[PDB]
RNA sequence: UGACUGCUCCCUAGCAUGCUACUACCG
RNA sequence: GCGGUAGUAGCAUGCUAGGGAGCAG
C-alpha cells in the first residue's frame, strides 16, 4: 500500500527521524520525533489492512455475481445440451443395431411403433424411396435393427395393397411411394 | 465399462424423452419407464442392449421432435 | 384391548367424526363436535356453541382444518383401484403424478 | 459528525492554541495548549461515540416496527382469504336432503361418512380394467348404495372423451385404462 | 406437489470475553 | 517513577441471527 498520502507522510517522518538518530543527538529531539512519527505510523497501518479487506471483499462479490449469471445461463439451454450429450454418448457406445437404426432414420426409414423383442408381434416402418427398399428388402425377408423379419403386407399412401412382385426398378415410379411394411420377427 | 455406459446413456435418453412432453400419453410413458427401470437393474450386457434398442425406437418414431441429420452433422452420431 | 375386539362386528361407516349444524349470523354451517374411535369409544366435545356472532381467527383456523365441510361439499367416490374405504372426491378430475429421472 | 455541540468549542480552542504555538511564545503557553487540547479531545470523544450508538439503536427500532406492520398486513389478507373460501364452499350443501337426514337423528349428531353417501348429487367411479368394469357399471344405468345412477360421461387417464360403444373386450387394449365414470342420481338429487 | 428429527461443513452480520499495540487524563 | 481511566487499531475465543450444501432414520 504505497499509493496513499498517509504512506508519504509516514515515509518522510521515518526518513527524517532515521537521519537525525544516525547523526546522533539528545533525548528531547528523539522524543519529539517519535511523538510526531507514531501518529503517522498508525495512520498508515490502519489503511494498510482496510484496503486489503476491501479488495478481497470486492473480489468475492464479483465471484458470486459471475456464479449466479453462469447458473442462470446454464439452466436455459438444457434441451439442446441434453440432445447433444445423448448423441455423443450414442456415438461412443458403438453398437451395430443402434448404428443401423440411426442411419436408417437419418436416411428416412423410421419405425411407427415400439420395436418388439418377442418372436412375434408386428413392426411397421416407412420406406420413402426405391433405394432404401433395394438395400433392406430383398426377396421376402426384411433386415432391420440387426435382425431378420418376414414381409406380409405392403400399403401405399392411397392405402391400396401392393404385391411384392410389382416393385421393380422401372415398374415402381408410378406409385405412391411412402410404403408401409408390416413384418414379424423371424426366429 | 460397457454396462455403466449403457446405463448412463439410458438415463440421458429418458431425460430427453421426458423433455419432449411424452408423459402426456400414459401408455407410452409407462412403457418407457418400465424399460428404463429394467435397464438399470440388468446384470448382463445383451438384455440391456435390446431394451436400449426398444427405448431408442420410441424417440426415433417421432417425426417433428428433433433433427436426426443436424444432430449427426455436428461431429456427433454417425 | 376389549374395544379393539368388539369393534370388528359393527359397520365401518359408523366410525369417525360426528358432525352437526350450527348457526353463525343466521347462516348454517357443518362442523365436527365429537369422534367415535374404534379403541376409545364415543367422545363428545366440551365447548360447543350453536348460535354465535362473527368468528375470530383461531375459530377460522379450526373450521378450515376440519374435514367435515370438505367432505360434505364434495362428490361421492367409489374407487376400485384399492380396497381401503373411500369418502369423497374434492374435484371433478383425478390427478396422476409421476416421478422424473435424474441428471447425469 | 461535523456540527456537534462541542465541535465549535473544540475547533475554536484548537485554532487559538495553534495560533499561540505559531506565535513562538514560552513553554507555559505550550503546556496550556497541550492540556486544553487534550481535555477538549477527551470531551469530544464521548460526544462522538454516544451519538453513533443512538443512531444505530433508532435504525434497528425502525426496521423492527416496519416488519411488524408487514406481518399484520399479511395476517389480514390471509384472514380474508380463509373467510372467502369458507363462505364459497358453503353454497353447495343441498340444504333440503341434509336437513331431511339431520332431523331424523335423535340428537342432531350423525356420522360424517354417510353424508356424501345419502346427499351427494354426483358419483365418480375409477375402473382398473374391463373385467371390473363389466361387473360394476355395465350398461347405461347401474345401482350402488341403494340408489339408481345413470351415466353422464366417460373419460380416460388422458382426460379425453370415450364413448360406451367402444368399451368392449376386443377393443380393451387400446384405451388408457384408468377410466373415470360420472353419473347422476336418478329421481333424487340431479 | 416438497413431512418430522439428529449431526456436520462453508460464507456474512452482531454480541460478549481475552491478548497486544497508539495516544490522552489522573494520581 | 508506577498504576488506574477514555477512546482507536489489529488478533484470538464462544454464542445468537441469516444464507448455501452434505449424510442418517
Amino acid at each position: 500500500f504505497s499509493s496513499l498520502p498517509s504512506y508519504a507522510a509516514f515515509a518522510t517522518a521515518q526518513e527524517a527521524y532515521e537521519q537525525a538518530v544516525a547523526n546522533g543527538d539528545s533525548e528531547v529531539v528523539l522524543k519529539k520525533l517519535k511523538k510526531s512519527l507514531n501518529v503517522a505510523k498508525s495512520e498508515f497501518d490502519r489503511d494498510a489492512a482496510m484496503q486489503r479487506k476491501l479488495e478481497k471483499m470486492a473480489d468475492q462479490a464479483m465471484t458470486q455475481m459471475y456464479k449466479q449469471a453462469r447458473s442462470e445461463d446454464k439452466r436455459a439451454k438444457v434441451t439442446s445440451a441434453m440432445q447433444t450429450m445423448l448423441f455423443t454418448m450414442l456415438r461412443k457406445l458403438d453398437n451395430d443395431a443402434l448404428n443401423n437404426i440411426i442411419n436408417n432414420a437419418r436416411d428416412g426409414c423410421v419405425p411407427l411403433n415400439i420395436i418388439p423383442l418377442t418372436t412375434a408381434a408386428k413392426l411397421m416402418v416407412v420406406i420413402p424411396d426405391y433405394n432404401t427398399y433395394k438395400n433392406t428388402c430383398d426377396g421376402t425377408t426384411f433386415t432391420y435393427a440387426s435382425a431378420l423379419w418376414e414381409i406380409q403386407q405392403v400399403v401405399d399412401a392411397d392405402s391400396k395393397i401392393v404385391q411384392l412382385s410389382e416393385i421393380s426398378m422401372d415398374n415402381s415410379p408410378n406409385l405412391a411411394w411412402p410404403l408401409i411394411v408390416t413384418a414379424l420377427r423371424a426366429n | 465399462s460397457k454396462m455403466s455406459d449403457v446405463k448412463c446413456t439410458s438415463v440421458v435418453l429418458l431425460s430427453v424423452l421426458q423433455q419432449l412432453r411424452v408423459e402426456s400419453s400414459s401408455k407410452l410413458w409407462a412403457q418407457c419407464v418400465q424399460l428404463h427401470n429394467d435397464i438399470l437393474l440388468a446384470k448382463d450386457t445383451t438384455e440391456a442392449f435390446e431394451k436400449m434398442v426398444s427405448l431408442l425406437s420410441v424417440l426415433l418414431s417421432m417425426q417433428g421432435a428433433v433433427d436426426i441429420n443436424k444432430l449427426c452433422e455436428e461431429m456427433l452420431d454417425n | 384391548n376389549f374395544n379393539v375386539l368388539f369393534s370388528t362386528v359393527f359397520p365401518p361407516t359408523s366410525f369417525g367424526p360426528l358432525v352437526r349444524k350450527i348457526f353463525v349470523d343466521g347462516v348454517p354451517f357443518v362442523v365436527s363436535t365429537g369422534y367415535h374411535f374404534r379403541e376409545l369409544g364415543v367422545v363428545h366435545n366440551q365447548d360447543v356453541n350453536l348460535h354465535s356472532s362473527r368468528l375470530s381467527f383461531k375459530e377460522l383456523l379450526v373450521y378450515a382444518a376440519d374435514p367435515a365441510m370438505h367432505a360434505a361439499s364434495g362428490n361421492l367416490l367409489l374407487d376400485k383401484r384399492t380396497t381401503c374405504f373411500s369418502v369423497a372426491a374434492l374435484t371433478n378430475n383425478v390427478a396422476f403424478q409421476t416421478v422424473k429421472p435424474g441428471n447425469f
